[PDB]
């Protein structure tokens, strides 16, 4: 995983020296970063059920052949209904992870890596989360410098699928 | 390679023993072995106690580690990149990689397109993993043998453009590669996708002019004109360093002539008027 | 790879004098800007990837001949490296523009791209346009306040038109 | 040279990827430290001439063989207290570049690098410019968190002496 | 990597005949003068560290904007540089003494000296001085008496002398 | 170790032929230089007793300041003067180790390899042993051609030390 | 890599004490007895390849399943690297007669041959065999006199019986 | 090329240090061998026009068929034992370098490297050269320790013929 502590840690390791003023300044940026960080982490939280639920009804109403066509890939299906919270509902653990984490290790690690690859395999294309990702940027509700932090792995996510 | 060996300096190259890496553990062999890596890697620069990496080492005395996994890890660590990495142009890199890890020259432009795509989806990190984890690398070097320069002999499936494009890489077992006078920039990017060769110029004091680059709009190698010359045997020399009459006489130094035959005797004699030197006549 | 600091230094090592107070003065000042470095810096990496397909087309449309067969653009392959490519002067840019110098993005995204399209073919003209076509819109959304704090950046957004201009007038 | 948005910068170049909020936060570590160590460097060169002098004659007090034993490598000579205050007046140069800088860069790319590979040639003892740079750590000057700043780059200089 | 003996061989070889009377006649000099040949070459390793900080002193000084800042040789890093390359001439001088012969000294210690040096900036001067300012001090500690016994090798010494101005008018 | 019996050997080996008589040659210049070299080693082997008093007297004439010190890399006390005399002690043994053996490989093995390495960490300055060999130098005693060729084993241990 | 040189040396290196007079009496023995060891290494490898093929006439005889098919080495290429094999011995056997220890034949030709040969599938007894077949022959070349000057070796040509004797058992 | 002097070159080389004693004791075994070898060439260089007759000769009543089977291979014609003594008196001239130079190094790169090579193809088979050294090895005349000298280099090219 990538954290900008671990990141002054495995760059200091590779020249096999100690931890001077260079890695330790990366350290307490990720501090300080983290109170604007960790109440925008407790804006996702909390609202948990409301965007899953408005994520899910605003990819059916972009699209509104999703609903319509049938096949395992679309939910046409309550099975496929339920595959749709499970899916939104596993990113916005990631983006609460990533946030809390303060850097873009816990997006690589388990979201982006053959994220590309497995979508020309199953054909779930990648613009239905495009559109999925983009209510919730609008509509999560947080406000200030912290909800700033929260808004780039949306972003960071979009360009990923993209 | 004998005599002209001794011209263009690979006589050290030539007959130069493979330093292995038997089983039986040795400090002597073992410091031995360093060397070897760390002059080929790094291309004879010095590296000093600060730049040892001692931590890297211990592991080697140990079995397990593999003069190949110490390769990785020598080109992988941030004293390299801080040499060859940074100051320079990424297909620079490509073609470098192939000098230190592989040893001999790139041979297509296609071998490099290959590492470009890989680069961008997986990384600097992952693609001299591709260098390493390689047929061609595995099939001359061994687990616990050092990478060697192969520019010279046959390593049968070479194509001769690449034995050329080795002659440009290094000018010599006196130097650096950071210190050509084109240090940064790729000296075989453009040779690489004109898919033209060169001409091997030695280096210093063996060969009395080591001052020879290919231009940018240079003359073309075979030509179809008869040059006034009345028997066809068209030969093409180029001069490399003109200090003749100034500003408006010589305009550009180092230009390629081409003079037919009858007249090719003259012609040597007004060239070293102009007090330059010759590095190639060729027939075409 | 330089920064605004390094600069300083680097020119203050070839004098071998001290670091003067002015130049501390300066440097004091790019510590008061840094926040608004950090702001302009994430706002492109964000829309990396929406400002690389809108400059796409209006090149492709603009240069029909491109995609059309014959062109330098035409098979998916080296469409797709062409596309993959306009990523690289970004990814470039970027670093020139958190690095506030433009040494990194002269020895590598600079250093050679005039050189290497001689042997390639493609033309040297059509990528400025397509840099070019960044530019305006690079500059265009790190331009416009929409939930932050609003400041006064035109002498730092300077910076990036001319790390642009510096990208385009260096090939074509 | 080392510095902790050069740093952010070369590891995002390795994975050949964007600047992330990894690399980002490391900015605004290096931004925020400037201010605590800009006056922990105007401390050093307003005080210039006082360090000199004082850390050379501290080392003659500490060894006082080194002003009469008769050698080029002492300062027996005229010209050895003329290369006495040349020397350490080239350490304190450094030290505000790499207070400046921010990273240990400087001091790796100008002081330390072959440091402990010239002193076995020219028999200059390290444990001399030990005492000298433990003068200045007590006689700079400097007060509160500015200091501390200016104290580090000052015991990393000595743990690379020995 | 050639001897004296080899450089016979060499020569015989071009020419396809057997190796004449005379030339045997001559390599027998050679193993009378061969004890004197480590007489020489064991009396400049033993003072091999010696003579490169002595001869460092007597550059530095009279060149003194090298360790001046801005100078080639100004930081502890390029210094080492240049100190620990001057061993590096001698320790090609003294291979090519004990081989009797120069193309040792030619294809690794000449061959690239004076052109590696555009690309890197130190200047011509600095180093024929330098290996000059060895060679009246390798000379010079071959030359006296001491604890050995008395032999004439002023026909051996001037082969020395021949070898660091081979090194110095190659470069400069 | 090196040795030029083994130098033939280990020479051969990576060509992977037999010992020629280019390797063989190399054996009888070491056998005949055994008889000058083993009553070489005869000359310090039974001048033991007074060599590491002669040099460790002559290191405390030299550098008066080593007595008086106090440290405990210095000889101020009594248990530095007995680790004075075990390492000019421990000097002894290996120059009679290289001239019995030939070659430099116990002074390369035993002595100098990372002996440049600790000298920057205990701070012992070299110069001390310099003096000390020096005084070997003068003071073994030895006459002839045999004495000669020991005399280079002590001034391969001074340009390791510089 | 050891001599019967360094191992008095790292012998008394354990101990820590000086090399005591009668392993000084005991090494000028062997500088004595010096030249009689270039004696026997010398004629080893002269008849290097001869006695490689005239040991393996030997033992594919005696041992007819070898060559035959559904032997080990039945096919020309095993039988190339059999016959490889056989002169490695010999490689490393008159390594430890010029050495005179037998450290070089322990971590080289001795310490993995017992071990490779259970994956191999090659037969122990009758590689084991082979190698005495050379024992007997290359004593035998070393015993007679033929226009050198006589001696006695018979201390000394015992430890070459020896040392195939130990690269005989440590497999078989 | 290879010379027990320039192999004790090359071996410094490597290691990148000076010429040691380890190095040095290379040289004299070098020097002191070439007394005996030097008239073991004197008696070769004198007796050039009985050899090659000599083993020319003993070539023909060993092999009966060489001078009668038709091929450009054979000797049949006036060519062929042209080029007979063409060969045998070139194998005479690298004895005499490799006995000069004291090393094996102008057996291997003039006359061995590649010899296995060439005879596969030409099929010129190597027991011809076997019988023709070996009566050089009866017949040179030579006699004492310079003799030995002269003998090993014969064996030499015999075992790489074979
Ligand atoms: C894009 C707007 C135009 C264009 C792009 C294009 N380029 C190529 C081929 C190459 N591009 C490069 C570029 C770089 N190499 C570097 O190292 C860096 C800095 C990190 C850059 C920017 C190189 C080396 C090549 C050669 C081959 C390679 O991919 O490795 C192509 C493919 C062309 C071909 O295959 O012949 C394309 C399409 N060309 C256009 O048509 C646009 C105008
Ligand atoms: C100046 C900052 C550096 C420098 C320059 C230098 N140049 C020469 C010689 C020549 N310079 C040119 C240049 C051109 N000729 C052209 O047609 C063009 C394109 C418009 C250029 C740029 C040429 C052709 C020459 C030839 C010699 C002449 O003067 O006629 C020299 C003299 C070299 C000599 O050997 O005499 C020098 C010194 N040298 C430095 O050190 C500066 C850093
Ligand atoms: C933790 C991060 C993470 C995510 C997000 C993830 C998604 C993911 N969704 C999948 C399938 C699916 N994904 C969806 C979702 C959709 N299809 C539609 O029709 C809608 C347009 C859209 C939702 C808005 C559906 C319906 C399936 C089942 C498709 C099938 O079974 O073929 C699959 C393959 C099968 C599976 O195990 O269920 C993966 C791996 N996996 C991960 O590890
Ligand atoms: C044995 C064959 C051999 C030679 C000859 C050799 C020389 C050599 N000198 C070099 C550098 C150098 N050489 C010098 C030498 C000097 N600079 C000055 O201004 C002085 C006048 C002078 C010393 C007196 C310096 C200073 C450098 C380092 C330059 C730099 O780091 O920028 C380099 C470049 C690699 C490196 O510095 O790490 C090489 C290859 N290398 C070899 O393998
Ligand atoms: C020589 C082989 C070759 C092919 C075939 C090729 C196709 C290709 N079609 C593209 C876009 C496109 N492809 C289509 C085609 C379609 N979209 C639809 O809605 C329809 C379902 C479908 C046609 C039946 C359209 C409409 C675009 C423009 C889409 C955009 O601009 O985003 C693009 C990216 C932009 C471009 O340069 O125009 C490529 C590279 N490229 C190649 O080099
Ligand atoms: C690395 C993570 C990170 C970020 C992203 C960051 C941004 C950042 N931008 C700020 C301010 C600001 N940022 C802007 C930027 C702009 N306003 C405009 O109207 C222009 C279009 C645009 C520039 C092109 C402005 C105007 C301010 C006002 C406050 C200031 O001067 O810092 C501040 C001041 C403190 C705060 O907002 O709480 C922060 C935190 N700080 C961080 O630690
Ligand atoms: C930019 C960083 C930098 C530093 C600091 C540096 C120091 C440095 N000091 C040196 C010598 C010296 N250094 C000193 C300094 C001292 N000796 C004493 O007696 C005192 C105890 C002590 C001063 C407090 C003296 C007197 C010399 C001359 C010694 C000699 O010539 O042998 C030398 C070797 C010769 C030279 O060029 O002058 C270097 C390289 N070089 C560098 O590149
Ligand atoms: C200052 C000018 C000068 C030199 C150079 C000199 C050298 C010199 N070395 C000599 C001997 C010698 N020199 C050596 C040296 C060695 N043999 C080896 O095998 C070792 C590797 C090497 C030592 C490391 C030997 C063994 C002798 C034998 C004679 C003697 O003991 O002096 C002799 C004895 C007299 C003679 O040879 O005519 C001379 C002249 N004499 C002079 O007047
Ligand atoms: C499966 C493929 C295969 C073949 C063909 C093969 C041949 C082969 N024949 C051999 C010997 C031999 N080959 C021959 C055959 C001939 N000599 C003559 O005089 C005749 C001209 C000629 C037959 C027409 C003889 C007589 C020997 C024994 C020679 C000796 O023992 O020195 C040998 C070496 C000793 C042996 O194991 O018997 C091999 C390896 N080996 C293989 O693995
Ligand atoms: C320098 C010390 C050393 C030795 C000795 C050595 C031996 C060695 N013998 C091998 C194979 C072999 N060796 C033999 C030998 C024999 N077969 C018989 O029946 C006979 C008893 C015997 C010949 C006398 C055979 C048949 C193989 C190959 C077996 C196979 O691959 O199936 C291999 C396998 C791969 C390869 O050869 O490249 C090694 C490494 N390696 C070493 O580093
Ligand atoms: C059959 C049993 C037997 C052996 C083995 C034998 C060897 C033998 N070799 C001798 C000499 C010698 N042997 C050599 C051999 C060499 N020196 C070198 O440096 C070369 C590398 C090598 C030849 C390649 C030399 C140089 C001598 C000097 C004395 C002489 O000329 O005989 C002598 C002379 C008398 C003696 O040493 O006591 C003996 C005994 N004598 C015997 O009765
Ligand atoms: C410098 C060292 C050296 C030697 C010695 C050497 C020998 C040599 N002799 C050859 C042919 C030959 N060798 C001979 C010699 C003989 N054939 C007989 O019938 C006689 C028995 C015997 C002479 C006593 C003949 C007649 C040819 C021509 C055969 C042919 O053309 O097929 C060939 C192949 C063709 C050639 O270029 O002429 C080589 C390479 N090459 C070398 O580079």
């Amino acid at each position: 995983v990538k954290t900008p502590i671990t990141e002054a840690i495995a760059a200091a390791d590779t020249q096999g020296r100690f931890l001077g003023n260079t890695e330790l300044q990366s350290a307490r940026g990720r501090y300080e970063r983290a109170a604007a960080s960790l109440e925008a982490a407790r804006g996702l939280t909390s609202n948990a059920q409301r965007l899953i639920d408005g994520a899910t009804q605003a990819v059916y109403q972009k699209f509104p052949y999703t609903t319509q066509t049938p096949g395992p890939q679309f939910a046409a299906d309550s099975r496929g209904k339920s595959k749709c919270a499970r899916d939104v509902g596993h990113y916005l653990r990631i983006i609460t992870y990533s946030l809390v984490a303060g850097g873009t290790g816990p997006l690589d690690e388990y979201l982006i890596a053959g994220l590309a690859e497995i979508n020309s395999t199953f054909d779930l294309s990648p613009s239905w989360y495009v559109e999925a990702l983009k209510h919730i940027k609008a509509n999560h509700g947080l406000s200030g410098q912290a909800a700033n932090e929260a808004n780039t792995y949306i972003d960071y996510a979009i360009n990923a699928l993209s | 390679i004998t005599t002209a060996a001794s011209r263009l300096g690979t006589e050290p190259f030539s007959d130069a023993p493979k330093v292995e890496l038997r089983p039986k553990a040795s400090r002597e062999e073992v410091e031995s072995v360093i060397r070897a890596v760390y002059r080929h890697v790094l291309g004879n620069d010095y590296i000093l106690a600060s730049e040892r990496l001692v931590s890297a080492e211990s592991l080697l005395r140990d079995g397990n580690l593999t003069v190949r996994e110490f390769v990785r890890s020598v080109a992988k660590s941030e004293l390299y990149k801080k040499k060859f990495f940074y100051n320079s142009f990424q297909t620079r890199l490509i073609e470098l990689n192939y000098k230190h890890l592989l040893g001999r020259a790139p041979y297509d432009e296609s071998e490099v397109v290959y590492h470009l795509d890989l680069y961008q989806n997986k990384g600097y990190d992952a693609e001299i993993d591709s260098y390493i984890d390689s047929w061609e690398y595995q099939s001359n070097f061994g687990d616990n043998v050092v990478p060697y320069y192969r520019g010279f002999e046959t390593q049968v499936g070479q194509k001769t453009a690449g034995f050329n494009r080795i002659f440009r890489l290094y000018r010599g077992y006196a130097n650096s590669d950071r210190a050509q006078v084109e240090g940064t920039k790729s000296r075989l990017a453009r040779e690489l996708a004109s898919n033209k060769a060169s001409t091997i110029v030695g280096p210093s004091g063996t060969n009395d002019s080591w001052g020879f680059r290919a231009s940018a709009d240079v003359a073309p190698k075979k030509n179809l004109g008869n040059a006034v010359g009345e028997g066809d045997r068209v030969y093409r020399l180029e001069v490399t360093g003109i200090r003749s009459p100034g500003y408006p006489s010589v305009r550009r130094s180092s230009t390629v002539f081409i003079v037919p035959y009858e007249r090719l005797s003259d012609k040597i004699q007004q060239v070293h008027k102009q007090g330059g030197k010759i590095v190639s006549v060729t027939s075409a | 790879t330089l920064d605004v600091f390094t600069k300083v230094v680097s020119q203050a090592d070839s004098r071998g004098e001290f670091l003067s107070n002015e130049q501390l003065d300066a440097l004091a000042n790019v510590v008061k800007e840094g926040n608004k470095r950090l702001d302009v810096v994430n706002r492109i990496t964000s829309n990396a990837s929406a400002i690389v397909t809108n400059a796409a087309r209006a090149l492709f449309e603009e240069q029909p001949q491109l995609i059309a067969p014959g062109g330098n653009a035409y098979t998916n392959r080296r469409m797709a490296a062409c596309l993959r490519d306009m990523e690289i002067i970004l990814r470039y840019v970027t670093y020139a523009i958190l690095a506030g110098d433009a040494s990194v993005l002269d020895d590598r995204c600079l250093n050679g791209l005039r050189e290497t399209y001689q042997a390639l073919g493609t033309p040297g003209s059509s990528v400025a346009v397509g840099v070019q076509k960044m530019k305006d819109a690079a500059v265009g959304i790190a331009n416009d306040p929409n939930g932050i704090t609003k400041g006064d950046c035109s002498q730092l957004i300077s910076e990036v038109a001319s790390y642009f201009d510096r990208a385009a007038a260096a090939v074509g």
